[PDB]
């Protein structure tokens, strides 16, 4: 019973921690989708310059 | 009341209220049915998508365009797209207001027919008005004479027009547009190994299109070029991923419109039949024709045509006269603009037809007197 | 009244009434006949044990299980399933009870009117609807789209859904389950001196595929550790002492669902079969079944699948593209919640095969508009 | 003893899972790393070009 109960905390322990990483992974995830979004706009950005001073 | 200046088009319906800078909502016009069959039982599924919003569900549809070549030809899907318009992307019930189609030179009698019919007498107008699409290009450049271009998606229309007064002898239609263009670019991407088939990818076709393609200043060094370095190959990325690379493809689809050999065409480009509307006005007005030229329609938005075209037909004319093209940044609207402006006046304000009229008189009213 | 949630399976049959959230009573589907000749009279002796009631008797019968691969091969011992499952299991007379069957995709047509057929005539039921076993584990996750991969026991089926529209074209059906890594791992079992050869040890087998044997990661470097230290032999108990133990055998066994050349069979992995459903699609939805990859199925319970799966996929896809993998802890029940989900529906509630309607049709309305 | 192997199981699942993720993570800090890299070059880049503007 003792060694039951040691091995339940350290594996409620294991499920807290594997959620507290998939919820940092989530915000790392998001965080690299906003600055993708920002390269795709700064090259967006970029081309219709080049597309305007091409074109007058 | 205001005004609703909605403009049928052929690929981008666009409408607003009479007295902006902007239509208000612009939209694709397709109606797409599913095809495929459907388990999901309560999921809420339509019978027909339309607009915008079957540009996301695209992937199990079947896009189908109600508008040919400026004429009309699903007469059913063209009534939906229009009530779609009317309540749901601008909200205005049409009992209370009147309206202003725009329509393509030398179209068919019975589209236009057909077109007041509806109007009077599903939607049940005030009154409307239809109006030839290139004054209204004229209109929104602050002109008065010139000979305007509106290279639309649907069909190419070259209308002259002197001090106010249209030249009825001298307008020169092509049916070359946009639309063919994304076809012949659809055809020529099969030479690298790309094939988009189904009417959900002529979509993709048409974005590549938009995104990459411009028109070459001179053709043969541009092939010449293509052909020995790889400064050109533009890469894209699909809506999946496998990114793709066009390469002499870019400058290639652009130029069927000035050599329509390309896609069979037996016509001259648009380089030649613009200077052949002008040759077949009076001798005195020439020079304020050539001054004047004026752009329009979206598919002259490719970047780099106002100065081909300004090439080509400085080396068709006369040597002394100044070739000039007005190409003003907000080309893809401009025949929108137009009609705002021309709705706006009060001098048109007894212009519309009114309801008792066409109970009067019938559809055939349009033709006459209230054109 | 309340609807009854059967659903055949093959290997475990699971039921209940719809509207709850697990299966009232799971038992496996074995009817096994006494082999041996008996001498105690009186003793009550029956002539066949169906159910959870032959695997506790399982010394002295011969288990046989009356559905092969989804398709059933030995129609009175599934009757007999079917009435044990009603009246001993749920004790609920089936005259006063809809009920709701679940069939693999790409079945014989025979084996879905003759299952109508008996429902009708047999247990005489008021209505009885077949649903495909794989748009209910898609209503469990409470999904709209999403491609599922349903691996159950008998086989192994992959249907793409989109928007609720399913897919016919793209259905992969693969018939390598649960059963047959039994039998592989039975049968390298004896590379260390143990011997199952018994239908009734097929069971003890099976209880060591379940309770050891785990997905490795990779497979090779997985290889070259067990061959090296000994950190991997897990150790088990027979049903009589005699403990074994499992060396690299433990990830060999599952290992067959990615490569099937293992039991000979010539088709791609589980890991490639997914992919090119998903090919199969169209471009423009192939983003969002990426995306909502969904697992099911009883065999997709081995620890570590979900990442070795989505590894193998993601080294298959366009880098671009995001690979998530739906895996909910419900996955073996994951079916049946789905069934509930569904007969619970008030929209669903006319679409039952009423007993009339068979009556005028006979069995083939089953192929019919009631699908 | 059933209850102390189905605990010892799921530690064991658990932080398998937690090195999976904690390994991804480290991974996907490392390409968000990259792009800010390329975006600094090409922002350093286009800073010039401004330097020289000042003097067009
Ligand atoms: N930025 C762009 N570059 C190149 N082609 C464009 C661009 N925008 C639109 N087009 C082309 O023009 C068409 C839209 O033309 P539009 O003026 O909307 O036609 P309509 O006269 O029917 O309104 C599209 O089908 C597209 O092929
Ligand atoms: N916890 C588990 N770990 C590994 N395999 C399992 C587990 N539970 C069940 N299985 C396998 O799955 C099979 C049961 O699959 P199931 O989903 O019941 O099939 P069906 O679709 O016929 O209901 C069993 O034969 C067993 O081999
Ligand atoms: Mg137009
Ligand atoms: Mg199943």
């Amino acid at each position: 019973s003792d060694k039951l109960k040691e091995a339940e905390t350290r594996a409620e322990f294991a499920e807290r921690s594997v959620t507290k990483l998939e919820k940092s992974i989530d915000d790392l995830e998001d965080e690299l989708y906003a600055q993708k979004l920002k390269y795709k706009a700064i090259s967006e950005e970029l081309d219709h310059a080049l597309n305007d001073m091409t074109s007058i | 009341t205001t005004a609703l200046v909605c403009d049928n088009g052929s690929g981008l319906v666009k409408a607003g209220f009479a007295g902006d800078d902007a239509p208000r909502a612009v939209f694709p016009s397709i109606v797409g049915r599913p095809r495929h069959q459907g388990v999901m039982v309560g999921m809420g599924q339509k019978d027909s998508y339309v607009g915008d919003e079957a540009q996301s569900k695209r992937g199990i549809l079947t896009l189908k365009y109600p508008i040919e070549h400026g004429i009309i030809t699903n007469w059913d899907d063209m009534e939906k797209i229009w009530h779609h318009t009317f309540y749901n992307e601008l909200r205005v019930a049409p009992e209370e207001h009147p309206t202003l189609l725009t329509e393509a030179p030398l179209n068919p009698k019975a589209n236009r027919e057909k077109m007041t019919q509806i109007m009077f007498e599903t939607f049940n107008v005030p009154a409307m008005y239809v109006a030839i699409q290139a004054v209204l290009s004229l209109y929104a450049s602050g002109r008065t004479t010139g000979i305007v271009l509106d290279s639309g998606d649907g069909v190419t229309h070259n209308v002259p027009i002197y001090e106010g007064y249209a030249l009825p002898h001298a307008i020169m239609r092509l049916d070359l547009a946009g639309r063919d263009l994304t076809d012949y670019l659809m055809k020529i991407l099969t030479e690298r190994g790309y094939s988009f088939v189904t009417t959900a990818e002529r979509e993709i076709v048409r974005d590549i299109k938009e995104k990459l393609c411009y028109v070459a200043l001179d053709f043969e060094n541009e092939m010449a070029t293509a052909a020995s370095s790889s400064s050109l190959e533009k890469s894209y990325e699909l809506p999946d991923g496998q990114v793709i690379t066009i390469g002499n493809e870019r400058f290639r689809c652009p130029e069927t419109l000035f050599q329509p050999s390309f896609i069979g065409m037996e016509s001259a480009g648009i380089h030649e039949t613009t200077y052949n509307s002008i040759m077949k006005c009076d001798i005195d007005i020439r020079k304020d024709l050539y001054a004047n030229n004026v752009l329009s329609g979206g598919t002259t938005m490719y970047p780099g045509i106002a100065d081909r075209m300004q090439k080509e037909i400085t080396a068709l004319a006369p040597s002394t006269m100044k070739i000039k093209i007005i190409a003003p940044p907000e080309r893809k609207y401009s025949v929108w603009i137009g009609g705002s402006i021309l709705a706006s006046l009060s001098t048109f304000q007894q212009m519309w037809i009114s309801k008792q009229e066409y109970d009067e008189a019938g559809p055939s009213i349009v033709h006459r007197k209230c054109f």
